[PDB]
């Protein structure tokens, strides 16, 4: 019934500002406050602020009372979030919550979250090294910036042992990730944002 | 009220017995206000508990709460293959709501050897500036692990600290991996480049190494 | 030297029922024959004064209490009454003394899918008093169990949108409410009429 539906992911640009989504459905908008809260990779969530929309009062924490500014449509049932000046420690999951019209609340009823990065480089196309071993063999997917990236093997022919290991974030803002599977061994690469469908063959 | 840690951080526990998260408070949330959530991997946090004592709409029974005063603690009884996440604390005892550290439920499996591989570089990751030697480690249960390096004079690390992260499997197993950055020639005009990791049973395993 | 009468009627934008703004008006000439045979509101009851006559009598000083309510809550603004605006909302004493003016303003304060902008008080805890502005906003303990804090159940907010919709009856629509408090007594009176 209740479903907080946001948008999608936003590359933004460091030193900019950002306007993401919630659509309220369900029951009624104006009995309902709502809420936003963060999730940094790895750390723990931080509650940011909260909207009255039967008010249009709103209350920010500490440390961002004077940097976020909250909106709330009483019309299409959306909650707006806007961050002035984002700094590069502001990559996190900003969820959507739906808190009681009260002093104290609890986040019962949560949305999807936005995977919002906000330290941006240039766009770059999957460079696949052939990763030659001494038959466990991979693919070395390096220097792509952005994160949607479907390594598969041969139109996904290998489906037992395919472990995509997770991307970490390199100094140079281009973070990439392997895949290896011990098992022609066409490692096909698929990257969706930009248009570059390298298939690297790699043999041992 | 401002902070909120938990006990045991990553409680291993097998796919059937009880579990017990606690969450100490910091100023003596007065009437009980703290409230327990489930994060999944890649999902929102469901909500649990309300008051530390009675469940939300839909909680099966396995789930209960207590704590009066200072500590906190939720019984998660005959612990079911599905409530493998991690466990977030709330409180709202206060004005600003602050959150916890939250417990990774993993599953606890029976402790395995990992298998040690080398990737040297190639005509095409020689010349190119690129060279990059990676070692990894598959079928482990213990996720803890120290790979190391022996980098032509000690265990130096350099671009072998890539620390690639990993994640659980349907066989309850974890398997990391470690990439490396090198120059133009300085691979081969280095000495063995080696690859160990102190293991729960396999501090020194040396298998499949290449000689420059 | 005219009395400024065009913020209490004309006024762009009014204010809640629990939130009626009070204004102060003396020193002034003040005329109240131009607004009855205005023919552009719909109630003038006059309490204690009468509808005429009132252009020939000097008022010690005067107010005005505006509000937007419903068409069905406009009997309650009265000396005496009950209800849900008279209780919680805005309070007349028995000895009431001056007009109550109220005309249909649907045309603009009707906003097209809901006006959420117009709020009442739905239950407190006491009656209000005469003449009392109560902006709190805290939630109402009600039931056994003390909330807290929190809403949950038993402790609602105070606070409900009107709602009001293009599309409504004659007893659903906005009814801006102007209420005028002739307060007389023996001290040199500052609000005369012409
Ligand atoms: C409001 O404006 C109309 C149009 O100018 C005018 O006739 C009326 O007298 C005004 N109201 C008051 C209280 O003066």
């Amino acid at each position: 019934q209740v479903q907080l539906v946001q948008s999608g992911a936003e590359v933004k640009r460091p030193g900019s500002s950002v306007k993401v989504s919630c659509k309220a459905s369900g029951d009624t908008f104006i009995n309902y406050a709502f809420s936003w809260v963060r999730q940094a990779p790895g750390q723990g969530l931080e509650w940011m602020g909260r909207i009255i929309p039967i008010l249009d009062i709103a209350h920010y924490a500490q440390k961002f009372q004077g940097r976020l500014t909250i909106t709330a449509d009483k019309s299409t049932d959306t909650a707006y979030m806007e961050l002035t000046s984002l700094k590069s420690d502001d990559t996190a999951v900003y969820f959507c919550a739906r808190v009681f019209r009260g002093s104290q609340y609890w986040f019962d009823p949560w949305g999807q979250g936005t995977l919002v990065t906000v330290s941006s480089a240039s766009t770059k196309g999957p460079s696949v090294f052939p990763l030659a071993p001494s038959a466990a063999l991979g693919c070395l997917v390096k220097d792509y910036f952005p994160e949607p990236v479907t390594v598969s093997w041969n139109s996904g022919a290998l489906t037992s042992g395919v472990h995509t290991f997770p991307a970490v974030l390199q100094s140079s803002g281009l973070y990439s990730l392997s895949s290896v599977v011990t098992v022609t061994y066409i490692c096909n690469v698929n990257h969706k944002p930009s248009n570059t469908k390298v298939d690297k063959r790699v043999e041992p | 009220e401002i902070v909120l840690t938990q006990s045991p951080g990553t409680l291993s526990l097998s796919p059937g017995e009880r579990a017990t998260l606690s969450c100490r408070a910091s100023q003596s949330i007065n009437n009980r206000h703290l409230a327990w959530y489930q994060q999944k991997r890649g999902q929102a946090p469901r909500f649990l508990i309300y008051g530390a004592a009675s469940r939300a709409t839909g909680i099966p029974d396995r789930f209960s709460g207590s704590g009066s005063g200072t500590d906190f603690t939720l019984t998660i009884s005959r612990l079911e293959p599905e409530d493998f996440a991690v466990y977030y604390c709330q409180q709202y005892g206060s004005s600003p709501p602050t959150f916890g550290q939250g417990t990774k439920v993993e599953i606890k499996r029976t402790v395995a050897a990992p298998s040690v591989f080398i990737f040297p570089p190639s005509d095409e990751q020689l010349k190119s500036g690129t060279a990059s030697v990676v070692c990894l480690l598959n079928n482990f249960y213990p996720r803890e692990a120290k790979v190391q390096w022996k980098v032509d004079n000690a265990l130096q690390s350099g671009n072998s600290q890539e620390s690639v992260t990993e994640q659980d499997s349907k066989d309850s197993t974890y398997s990391l991996s470690s990439t490396l950055t090198l120059s133009k020639a300085d691979y081969e005009k280095h000495k063995v480049y080696a690859c160990e990791v102190t293991h729960q049973g396999l501090s020194s395993p040396v298998t499949k190494s290449f000689n420059r | 030297n005219l009395c400024p009468f065009g913020e209490v009627f004309n006024a762009t934008r009014f204010a809640s029922v629990y939130a009626w703004n009070r204004k102060r008006i003396s020193n002034c000439v003040a005329d109240y024959s131009v607004l009855y045979n205005s023919a552009s509101f719909s109630t003038f009851k006059c309490y204690g004064v009468s509808p005429t006559k009132l252009n020939d009598l000097c008022f010690t000083n005067v107010y005005a209490d505006s509000f937007v309510i419903r068409g069905d809550e406009v009997r309650q603004i009265a000396p005496g009454q009950t209800g849900k605006i008279a209780d919680y909302n805005y309070k007349l004493p028995d000895d009431f003394t001056g007009c109550v003016i109220a005309w249909n303003s649907n045309n603009l304060d009707s906003k097209v899918g809901g006006n959420y902008n117009y709020l009442y008080r739905l239950f407190r805890k006491s009656n209000l008093k005469p003449f009392e502005r109560d902006i709190s906003t805290e939630i109402y303990q009600a039931g056994s169990t003390p909330c807290n804090g929190v809403e949950g159940f038993n402790c609602y907010f105070p606070l409900q949108s009107y709602g009001f919709q293009p599309t409504n009856g004659v007893g659903y629509q906005p009814y801006r409410v102007v209420v005028l408090s002739f307060e007389l007594l023996h001290a040199p009176a500052t609000v005369c009429g012409p």
